[PDB]
């Protein structure tokens, strides 16, 4: 019984991750913020 | 002179870099091309268009 519950839970984990697209936002936001900072720095070259 | 680091002076626009045959298709009323950081990255040769 414990073996079947464990295997079923792992399979539900992988296809739930495969379905929901907004799962990894904790990582993604980090990347976004860094890129966004660099972006503003570049356009500060175009100010008088 | 192309594919060499040269000092270019195109109609008073001054700079340093490598001139390369491009793939950008200018419209006939345009004579420059700028970057996000306001640096020219495409230019039209005033003698041979």
């Amino acid at each position: 019984l414990i073996a079947n519950q464990f295997n079923s839970a792992i399979g539900k984990i992988q296809d739930s991750l495969s379905s929901t697209p907004s799962a990894l936002g904790k990582l993604q936001d980090v990347v976004n913020q860094n890129a966004q900072a660099l972006n503003t720095l570049v356009k500060q070259l175009s100010s008088n | 002179v192309k594919n060499k680091c040269v000092n270019f002076n195109f109609n008073g626009l001054t700079g340093t870099g490598v001139l390369t045959e491009s793939n950008k298709k200018f419209l006939p009323f345009q004579q420059f091309g700028r970057d996000i950081a306001d640096t020219t990255d495409a230019v039209r040769d005033p003698q041979t268009l």
